[PDB]
């Protein structure tokens, strides 16, 4: 808005993009990868993590025997991101 | 990458200044609800499915493949065992019928 220059607003508002990501995140948390293929089919998140361990080659019992430890690692790892973002410039 | 759904195959077709792919994909439909559990406690051992999941239509437990509901009885040749079942959360008690015991009991 100075002399002949205008900045057009993006079609998708920031709130709409946040809603998109929230939808994707809820889908991946609740239904695993089924929602991308088609109808969203829900699996308990532990069993889905077991699916994914089978995907990377580790057998699924490894998750169930170690589910609490894996949960703690994931929670602390997410916690580290907050420090990294808030403090590191 | 190639269509929405699990990719089966795809065919090319010539276009004037480009190419048109016909992507043949498999889309699951007509889903059904089931009760589920990670393991099965039997004789103090935890049985996990080899490939598939444990599904129950309320009162009977089965093994199915994850993408097409084709139920089969829980048996020792399609579920493996890993330790006892005090560590798993979500265990359900049920019988894991083994195929050698009926043949041996016929003796
Ligand atoms: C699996 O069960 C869930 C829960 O019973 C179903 O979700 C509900 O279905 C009813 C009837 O269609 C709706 O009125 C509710 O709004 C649904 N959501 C709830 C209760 O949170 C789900 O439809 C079932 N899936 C199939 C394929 O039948
Ligand atoms: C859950 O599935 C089981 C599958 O075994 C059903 O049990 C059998 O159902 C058939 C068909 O009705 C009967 O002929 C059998 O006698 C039943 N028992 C056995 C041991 O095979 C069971 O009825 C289903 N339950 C519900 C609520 O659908
Ligand atoms: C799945 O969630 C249910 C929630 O109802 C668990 O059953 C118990 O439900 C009562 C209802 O008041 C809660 O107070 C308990 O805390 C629940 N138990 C637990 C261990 O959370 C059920 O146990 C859960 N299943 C699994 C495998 O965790
Ligand atoms: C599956 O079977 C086991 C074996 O009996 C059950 O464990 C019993 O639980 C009761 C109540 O907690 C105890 O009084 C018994 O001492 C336990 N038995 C053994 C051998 O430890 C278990 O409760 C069963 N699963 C369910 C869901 O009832």
């Amino acid at each position: 808005k100075f002399n002949g220059l205008t900045v057009l607003p993006p079609l998708l508002t920031d709130e709409m993009i946040a809603q998109y990501t929230s939808a994707l995140l809820a889908g991946t948390i609740t239904s695993g990868w089924t929602f991308g293929a088609g109808a969203a089919l829900q699996i308990p998140f532990a069993m889905q993590m077991a699916y994914r361990f089978n995907g990377i080659g580790v057998t699924q019992n490894v998750l169930y025997e170690n589910q609490k430890l894996i949960a703690n690692q994931f929670n602390s790892a997410i916690g580290k991101i907050q420090d990294s973002l808030s403090s590191t410039a | 990458f190639c269509g929405k759904g699990y990719h089966l195959m795809s065919f090319p077709q010539s276009a004037p200044h480009g190419v048109v792919f016909l992507h043949v994909t498999y889309v699951p439909a007509q889903e059904k609800n089931f009760t589920t559990a990670p393991a099965i406690c039997h004789d103090g051992k935890a049985h996990f499915p080899r490939e598939g999941v444990f599904v129950s239509n309320g009162t009977h437990w089965f093994v199915t493949q994850r993408n097409f509901y084709e139920p089969q009885i829980i048996t020792t040749d399609n579920t493996f065992v890993s330790g006892n079942c005090d560590v798993v959360i979500g265990i359900v008690n049920n019988t894991v019928y083994d195929p050698l015991q009926p043949e041996l009991d016929s003796f």
